[PDB]
RNA sequence: UGGUUCGUGGAGCCAUGGGGGAAUCUGGGCGGACCACCGCCUAAGGCUAAGUACUCCGGGUGACCGAUAGCGCACCAGUAC
RNA sequence: GAGCUAGCCCUGGCCAGGGUGAAGCUGGGGUGAGACCCAGUGGAGGCCCGAACCGGUGGGGGAUGCAAACCCCUCGGAUGA
RNA sequence: GAAUGCCGGCAUGAGUAACGAUAAAGAGGGUGAGAAUCCCUCUCGCCGUAAGCCCAAGGGUUCCUACGCAAUGGUCGUCAGCGUAGGGUUAGGCGGGACCUAAGGUGAAGCCGAAAGGCGUAGCCGAAGGGCAGCCGGUUAAUAUUCCGGCCCUUCCCGCAGGUGCGAUGGGGGGACGCUCUAGGCUAGGGGGACCGGAGCCAUGGACGAGCCCGGCCAGAAGCGCAGGGUGGGAGGUAGGCAAAUCCGCCUCCCAACAAGCUCUGCGUGGUGGGGAAGCCCGGGUGACAACCCCCCGAAGCCAGGGAGCCAAGAAAAGCCUCUAAGCACAACCUGCGGGAACCCGUACCGCAAACCGACACAGGUGGGCGGGUGCAAGAGCACUCAGGCGCGCGGGAGAACCCUCGCCAAGGAACUCUGCAAGUUGGCCCCGUAACUUCGGGAGAAGGGGUGCUCCCUGGGGUGAUGAGCCCCGGGGAGCCGCAGUGAACAGGCUCUGGCGACUGUUUACCAAAAACACAGCUCUCUGCGAACUCGUAAGAGGAGGUAUAGGGAGCGACGCUUGCCCGGUGCCGGAAGGUCAAGGGGAGGGGUGCAAGCCCCGAACCGAAGCCCCGGUGAACGGCGGCCGUAACUAUAACGGUCCUAAGGUAGCGAAAUUCCUUGUCGGGUAAGUUCCGACCUGCACGAAAAGCGUAACGACCGGAGCGCUGUCUCGGCGAGGGACCCGGUGAAAUUGAACUGGCCGUGAAGAUGCGGCCUACCCGUGGCAGGACGAAAAGACCCCGUGGAGCUUUACUGCAGCC
RNA sequence: CGAUGUCGGCUCGUCGCAUCCUGGGGCUGAAGAAGGUCCCAAGGGUUGGGCUGUUCGCCCAUUAAAGCGGCACGCGAGCUG
RNA sequence: UGGGAGAGGGUGGUGGAAUUCCCGGAGUAGCGGUGAAAUGCGCAGAUACCGGGAGGAACGCCGAUGGCGAAGGCAGCCACCUGGUCCACCCGUGACGCUGAGGCGCGAAAGCGUGGGGAGCAAACCGGAUUAGAUACCCGGGUAGUCCACGCCCUAAACG
RNA sequence: CCGAGGGUAGGGCCCGUGACUGGGGCGAAGUCGUAACAAGGUAGCUGUACCGGAAGGUGCGGCUGGAU
RNA sequence: AAAAAUG
RNA sequence: GCGGGGUGGAGCAGCCUGGUAGCUCGUCGGGCUCAUAACCCGAAGGUCGUCGGUUCAAAUCCGGCCCCCGCAACCA
């Protein structure tokens, strides 16, 4: 049946982004979250 | 003069429809129409505060002049007659000598190709508007101004109008089509007459279809929810309310006035509605 | 109403959202309701190093661990997944 | 976190074939004029039968399954909410 | 040493289940250390509205080549979507961007909010919508509408010539639209052809034939023709389209009006350029100087912005056109010609799947287009089949039980069973014919019958064409032939009678309930006069609504028919400038602290003081409620009547052992040989009852009862047969569980149900296929039950609060 | 209670004797036939339907008889639900 | 042809009297009601009297033993549309007539459907009296209806 | 070919019958009331409508077959 | 301008 | 199992707070009538379900028994 993953590039980049995360304070934590954790990727790769 | 249908499908059984006799006009006119942006009873929060809304036909708004002193002692020929989905009364175009085109709520016994003209001087006739102050106590008038150069917001529904029961100073009294008496400034504009398609209110739906056609979602009562979802709701079996009739957030539903009480309009009300 | 040990207690003092609203030293605040006496201090403008706090960073030292312990990672780790 | 699910808004797409034959219209009859009747044309419908498509009624199988909801027979709606 | 402990390792089950569809395989010839699994050939089977082909999303080198097989592949492996290395994705015209806008988002202005931030006109972003200029053929191992070949086309710049008041983000036009049906004329595509082109073929009884088989096209500028779309022309006046305006709008006059013309498409033709088979020979070559024509069927596609009808009344902006303003008319725009310029990103491959979403090379899920031929009434249905693609990545044997799935059956035909669950019966089309009842449509395919194939003869009409032939499409009558059976295979309703429920099509518990629940039109109450009421939000702001009482929110009932009685004492709501009660506050009789005192400070009565509450009334389609005991009639029996206590008032109509009836299988009747269910009645209704509606109702229902016919393996009552498993051999090889084991029966005993203790009996050691009584067998620290001063969701006249309102 | 699956039916049985039949008897108010009551006896047998979820029971039609009970109200790692 | 009468019918418009309610003024111990009372109303200011407003219904005197129509039925006033009927003149057509099974239409009141309207009156209902009881006659309240529009029902002591 | 008739299926009319139920008819002398004939003690009747243990009461309109 | 049944 | 009740012939107050049983109908006697009912005037009748205890005294307060109503009987 319908799974729950059914891929989007513009979705993924739109939701999950680096644009989106720097419009809202918690999503600013979010990256500086990640930086300090020292994370390889701060936001979801897609090849648009 | 309403339609009705042979029961060749049991919906069809009821179900009726306008005659659509005045119309005589099958499309709009194209300058005075702009897109009707449907909400789907969901603000810009984009929360529902009005339940049981949209999904209705496609609409395009068609523009009103709800100020003909805006055009006054401009004559006009009522050109055509048309149908808007937008209201329950029809609207009538206007083709001014002006050259101007405006659409105005179609009064009944309004006839196309004839005079119509706004002022003080304007003759008492049929779909001439007048401020209230120069027009003969105890005529049919609607499209009423409540306030002077705001707009009609009276008696524009298919069929209603109001009656002028006197004057007292710059004021004149009115019985509004729910009966209320209310003094109206004599400034404030309003078209003579009874609005038309009077027989808006014996248009038997039908079946739910009609009800989503117009844009209203089914309407589900509050017994039949749960307790967590109204005060009715619950209850093993069915159940009477046990407990005043009220709404989904608690104030009663059973006779209780919500009007704010010290609204300064009070002043200018003399009798509540009727019945 | 808040702060102080002070939970309305006899409840001051500091601070203040609302109302009313002075004085320039013979002016004004405080010493736990309030009064008198006796004292202290001069509100409603501002700046001020040092003493104190922490450890991403460097070093030194351990009756600290020794590859299931010790940071999650002694190794290409916030990686594989 | 609404890439599953639920509701709405914007913009597009889809529904083989067949059956039934409302109103209206034209002709005729009818009457003082009408209502109305008859045949034709007409092609309405949350209409009918039935693929796609959307469903998931009954039964069986499957039960460390092909599958954390599947398979077979059967069955409902299918121009409409 | 234990914590259903944590990490890791290795066992047990076990060479057992399984190897992921039952569409299917065999042989031969290569290669190689090794082959059922790789490659080639012939034979066979499977899909063919796909299991074929092309796009879009998603995936990210999986495409091609060479060399490799440890691991990945449910076996094997030389093979591969695996490993290594090399190669591969070419655009002004396809798609996107340098154009436009929709939701929505962002947001100069402005508004709001303790901070963070929330809104918001314009503007801007935003596409699978609008706008926009390329078609055919070849070529690479792999790219192509991208390279190449031919024939076309767009924009930008510069130059020139011709024409004109040129000029815009400002005005206007246009862009510009729904649903169902649908004309005419084309095209795609398809069928036949004794006509044309063709390598061959003569089989095994016949056929040298008007034979067999193959093929008989594609694109194409200007011009031409057929078919359609669109648009009236001039003059005058103008106060409107937020400046102007010749434009647009409005008025008046004149000529024209199914036209014509002018303009735009679509198709046909068109200089020319390509393609072009079977077969045979080793992807290529011939076939070939290939031919390339006629008739018919014909779209949902094109002309297109066509036409008619209808109610629910059917996007915006730009490109394009026109109008004029500053400006400027040495210019600038338009047309034509010439030369010059034309950028970024994507192009491989998979793409109904082994490469995407499902942990897997997973029987599931995934939007758009093409989707051929014949026959069956038609069709995307069913069967067979072209092009094309596969036999699903373990096999080989055996022919037990048992399971799955499928086929058949004597006589009986629901006796099975909770129930005809299931499986039978029926089945498509034509024609005759068809009941109660009904809201006149229906019920209705009701029911119930008959026909159905092929051949010869005769004969009506339609399309194309021409009016005819040809081909095609509908029928009619007669005469006959074969079979058990003629929709000869596949797809394709069993029917009827009577109840309860719900009006109806619909909706839901994704993933055990599809219902009698929800919804629904329709009825009633009730709120709201507009900056509405209500909702969301602290607000600003929104929705409501660019709506205005024929409108909007809330509540219950739920088509329609006939109806909806009595009670306002209590609760709720509505009404009520009296009175009572009432906090802050005003007031300050009167007392207190202290100072020598002027004074300072505190307590503080009567009275004045809103909502709310008390109080007066109203109100049932507001919450709710609608009796007991006793007597009495010329037989008895029962009470039309009466007596009495009480209540605010005592249940009317209609219904009633019901979805409700305890006693209950109440009693009587029907149906049956027999009826605790079913149907009709009766009424002493434990405990129906009138909008949590009362009683009914034609039609509808994968709803739930009862009955009958038809037919059946449901059953008496089982039997045979087929295939996939189960079994055997080769390859690969799990699982939960498991204290350890050398693990028998009985009669007792034991924590009360013993392989393990006592006595007695029986019993050689170890397995394979089977059966499920035991190991209180596995699985889940019982979900019922209580326990915990454990938790959570929900209710109100439980307590105390907060929003909101007064 | 870190689980002992709970009615009934189907299938498959096995045991007990307080025997329903058949067999052997005593007594009888046993003439015969046919019964009544007790005694011995468990080898075999103990039907088919209607209604109800039923167990039980009632009813139809037969029968030599249409027995009562145990085995976790026998039996769900056998099924139905 | 020329004239007369009439509540004959249909549409629109319009006048005053009164009742009820609302607002204003003024006023105080009761009003209302019956055979007599009581329910009801009234100091929360009624009745009675004045002024103003809203709304519906019906048309006093004329008026009659009167008139009109086929019947049921029709009554303020103005206008418009229109039927029936009588007198006069003796002009015209020249038996063209009378009744009328079916058929069609109209048809008081009550009743019904959908909307409208709603002062007064008033079935059903509540209450007060009478009574053995009073589901009545009488009093206090009161909903359908009575009224307008359209569509049904088509009954009668529709009787002279 | 026609065809008595037999079989199956669906309809039409008539008669008999049925738990129960509806009123109706009569039946020397039951119960409860008194509506009508006198102005029947509320004039009577009537069409209709609602209600009531029952006759009947009331509402709208109509007749006199109503007395004074 | 009619209080009040029956045999 | 819990709750309420039993008193003239019928239906009910008195019971809570001990001392005195009352209301309506009915029954009887007598009036009006031709007669009945209605109506008017008088009158009669209850040892309080039963037994036991408390108390100076029990319809009354406390126990047991009988009967009549009414409510509950749930998780399995
Ligand atoms: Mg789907
Ligand atoms: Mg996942
Ligand atoms: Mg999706
Ligand atoms: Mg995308
Ligand atoms: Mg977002
Ligand atoms: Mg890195
Ligand atoms: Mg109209
Ligand atoms: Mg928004
Ligand atoms: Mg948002
Ligand atoms: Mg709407
Ligand atoms: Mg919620
Ligand atoms: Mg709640
Ligand atoms: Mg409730
Ligand atoms: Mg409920
Ligand atoms: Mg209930
Ligand atoms: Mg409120
Ligand atoms: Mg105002
Ligand atoms: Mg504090
Ligand atoms: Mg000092
Ligand atoms: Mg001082
Ligand atoms: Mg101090
Ligand atoms: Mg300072
Ligand atoms: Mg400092
Ligand atoms: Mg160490
Ligand atoms: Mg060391
Ligand atoms: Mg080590
Ligand atoms: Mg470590
Ligand atoms: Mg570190
Ligand atoms: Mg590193
Ligand atoms: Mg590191
Ligand atoms: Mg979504
Ligand atoms: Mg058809
Ligand atoms: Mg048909
Ligand atoms: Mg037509
Ligand atoms: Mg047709
Ligand atoms: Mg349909
Ligand atoms: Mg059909
Ligand atoms: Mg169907
Ligand atoms: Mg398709
Ligand atoms: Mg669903
Ligand atoms: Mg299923
Ligand atoms: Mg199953
Ligand atoms: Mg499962
Ligand atoms: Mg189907
Ligand atoms: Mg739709
Ligand atoms: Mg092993
Ligand atoms: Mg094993
Ligand atoms: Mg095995
Ligand atoms: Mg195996
Ligand atoms: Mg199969
Ligand atoms: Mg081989
Ligand atoms: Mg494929
Ligand atoms: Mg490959
Ligand atoms: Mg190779
Ligand atoms: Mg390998
Ligand atoms: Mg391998
Ligand atoms: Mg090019
Ligand atoms: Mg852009
Ligand atoms: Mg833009
Ligand atoms: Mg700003
Ligand atoms: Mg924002
Ligand atoms: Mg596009
Ligand atoms: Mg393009
Ligand atoms: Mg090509
Ligand atoms: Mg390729
Ligand atoms: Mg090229
Ligand atoms: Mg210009
Ligand atoms: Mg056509
Ligand atoms: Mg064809
Ligand atoms: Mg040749
Ligand atoms: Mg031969
Ligand atoms: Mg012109
Ligand atoms: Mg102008
Ligand atoms: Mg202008
Ligand atoms: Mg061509
Ligand atoms: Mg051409
Ligand atoms: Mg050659
Ligand atoms: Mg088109
Ligand atoms: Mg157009
Ligand atoms: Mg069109
Ligand atoms: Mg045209
Ligand atoms: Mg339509
Ligand atoms: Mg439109
Ligand atoms: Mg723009
Ligand atoms: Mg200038
Ligand atoms: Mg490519
Ligand atoms: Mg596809
Ligand atoms: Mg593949
Ligand atoms: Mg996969
Ligand atoms: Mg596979
Ligand atoms: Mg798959
Ligand atoms: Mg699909
Ligand atoms: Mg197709
Ligand atoms: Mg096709
Ligand atoms: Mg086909
Ligand atoms: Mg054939
Ligand atoms: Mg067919
Ligand atoms: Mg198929
Ligand atoms: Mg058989
Ligand atoms: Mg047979
Ligand atoms: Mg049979
Ligand atoms: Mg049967
Ligand atoms: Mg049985
Ligand atoms: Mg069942
Ligand atoms: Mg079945
Ligand atoms: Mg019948
Ligand atoms: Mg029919
Ligand atoms: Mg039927
Ligand atoms: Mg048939
Ligand atoms: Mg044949
Ligand atoms: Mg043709
Ligand atoms: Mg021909
Ligand atoms: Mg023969
Ligand atoms: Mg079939
Ligand atoms: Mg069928
Ligand atoms: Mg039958
Ligand atoms: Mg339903
Ligand atoms: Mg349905
Ligand atoms: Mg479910
Ligand atoms: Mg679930
Ligand atoms: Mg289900
Ligand atoms: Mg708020
Ligand atoms: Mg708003
Ligand atoms: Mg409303
Ligand atoms: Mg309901
Ligand atoms: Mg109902
Ligand atoms: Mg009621
Ligand atoms: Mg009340
Ligand atoms: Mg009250
Ligand atoms: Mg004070
Ligand atoms: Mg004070
Ligand atoms: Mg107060
Ligand atoms: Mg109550
Ligand atoms: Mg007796
Ligand atoms: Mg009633
Ligand atoms: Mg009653
Ligand atoms: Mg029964
Ligand atoms: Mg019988
Ligand atoms: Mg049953
Ligand atoms: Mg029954
Ligand atoms: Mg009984
Ligand atoms: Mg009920
Ligand atoms: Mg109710
Ligand atoms: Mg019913
Ligand atoms: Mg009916
Ligand atoms: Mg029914
Ligand atoms: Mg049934
Ligand atoms: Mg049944
Ligand atoms: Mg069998
Ligand atoms: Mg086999
Ligand atoms: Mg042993
Ligand atoms: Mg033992
Ligand atoms: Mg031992
Ligand atoms: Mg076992
Ligand atoms: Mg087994
Ligand atoms: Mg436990
Ligand atoms: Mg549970
Ligand atoms: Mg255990
Ligand atoms: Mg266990
Ligand atoms: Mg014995
Ligand atoms: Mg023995
Ligand atoms: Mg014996
Ligand atoms: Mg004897
Ligand atoms: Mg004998
Ligand atoms: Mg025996
Ligand atoms: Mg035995
Ligand atoms: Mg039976
Ligand atoms: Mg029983
Ligand atoms: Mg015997
Ligand atoms: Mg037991
Ligand atoms: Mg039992
Ligand atoms: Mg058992
Ligand atoms: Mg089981
Ligand atoms: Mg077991
Ligand atoms: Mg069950
Ligand atoms: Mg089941
Ligand atoms: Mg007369
Ligand atoms: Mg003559
Ligand atoms: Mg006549
Ligand atoms: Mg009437
Ligand atoms: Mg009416
Ligand atoms: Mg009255
Ligand atoms: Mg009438
Ligand atoms: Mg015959
Ligand atoms: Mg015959
Ligand atoms: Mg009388
Ligand atoms: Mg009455
Ligand atoms: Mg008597
Ligand atoms: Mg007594
Ligand atoms: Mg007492
Ligand atoms: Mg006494
Ligand atoms: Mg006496
Ligand atoms: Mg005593
Ligand atoms: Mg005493
Ligand atoms: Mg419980």
């Amino acid at each position: 049946m319908k799974r729950t993953w059914q891929p989007n590039r513009r979705k993924r980049a739109k939701t999950h982004g680096f644009r989106a995360r720097m419009r809202t304070p918690g999503g600013r934590k979010v990256l500086k979250r990640r930086r300090q954790k020292g994370r390889w990727r701060l936001t979801p790769a897609v090849r648009k | 003069a309403v339609k009705k249908f042979k029961p060749y499908t049991p919906s069809r059984r009821f179900m009726t429809v306008a005659d659509f006799s005045e119309i005589t006009k099958t499309e709009p006119e194209k300058s005075l129409v702009k897109p009707l942006k449907k909400t789907g009873g969901r603000n810009n929060q984009g929360r529902i505060t009005v339940r049981f809304r949209g999904g209705g036909h496609k609409r395009l708004y068609r523009i009103i002049d709800f100020k003909r002193w805006d055009k006054v002692g401009i004559p006009a020929k009522v050109a055509a007659i048309e149908y808007d989905p937008n209201r329950s009364a029809r609207i009538a175009l206007l083709h001014y000598v002006d050259g101007e085109k405006r659409y105005i709520i179609a009064p009944d016994g309004l006839q196309v190709g004839q005079q119509v003209v706004a002022g003080p001087d304007a003759p008492i006739q049929v779909g001439n508007a007048l401020p209230l102050r120069f027009i003969p106590v105890g005529t049919v008038v609607h499209a009423v101004e409540l306030e002077p150069k705001k707009g009609a917001k009276l008696a524009r529904a298919a069929g209603t109008s109001a009656q002028i029961q006197g004057r007292e100073g710059d004021y004149v009294i009115l019985r509004l089509p729910s009966g209320e008496l209310r003094k109206v400034h004599g400034e404030c504009y309003a078209t003579v007459g009874a609005v038309g398609n009077a027989d808006h209110k014996n248009i038997v739906l039908g079946k739910a279809g009609r009800s989503r056609w117009l844009g209203r979602r089914p309407h589900v009562r509050g017994a039949a929810m749960n307790p967590v979802d109204h005060p009715h709701g619950g209850g093993e079996g069915r159940a009477p309310r046990g407990r005043p009739p009220a709404s989904p957030w608690g104030w009663q539903t059973k006779g209780l006035k919500t009007r704010k009480r010290r609204k300064p309009s009070s002043r200018f009300i003399i009798a509540r509605r009727k019945k």
